[PDB]
């Protein structure tokens, strides 16, 4: 794990935020991500990331 | 031969002042009266100037100075200095 992210706030906006990070491991490689709140259920929730 | 008009100048010299025969005396600033009736130093700059016309400058001591800007810039920040702390809420 590189970084990890919380947003703990209350908007219906698509709000779009930008982290940086340094590259230092050289060569061309892959970047993932995984989201740990699990899926809605139903349609009361939306955080839709 | 013979090596006439010495012509002594021993008086002409200290018509501008006695003192200047010892020392070469400081320079002084002008005056602009856009600059309200503040006086320049020479030896000092407090104002951040524009790295362009004003040359490379030189420091010897002290003197909180500014400096002369060659890149000015503004963009938006990130949310966190760094580690894994990257909370928002």
């Amino acid at each position: 794990t590189e970084k990890d992210i919380t947003i703990k706030g209350k908007t219906t906006s698509q709000y779009l935020a930008s982290v940086v990070m340094g590259n230092l491991p050289p060569r061309p490689f892959n970047i993932r991500m995984r989201r740990m709140t699990p899926d809605s259920t139903t349609d009361q929730l939306q955080n839709k990331t | 031969g013979m090596t006439g008009i010495l012509f002594s100048l021993g008086a002409s010299m200290v018509l501008g002042g006695v003192a200047q025969m010892l020392a070469p005396k400081a320079r002084t600033p002008r005056i602009q009266t856009t600059d309200n009736g503040k006086q320049n130093t020479y030896f000092s700059s407090l104002d951040n100037m524009v790295a362009q016309g004003n040359v490379l400058p030189v420091l010897y001591g002290e003197m909180r100075v500014g400096s002369r800007v060659v890149s000015q810039e503004i963009s938006t920040a990130d949310e966190g200095d760094g580690g894994q702390v990257v909370v928002i809420g």
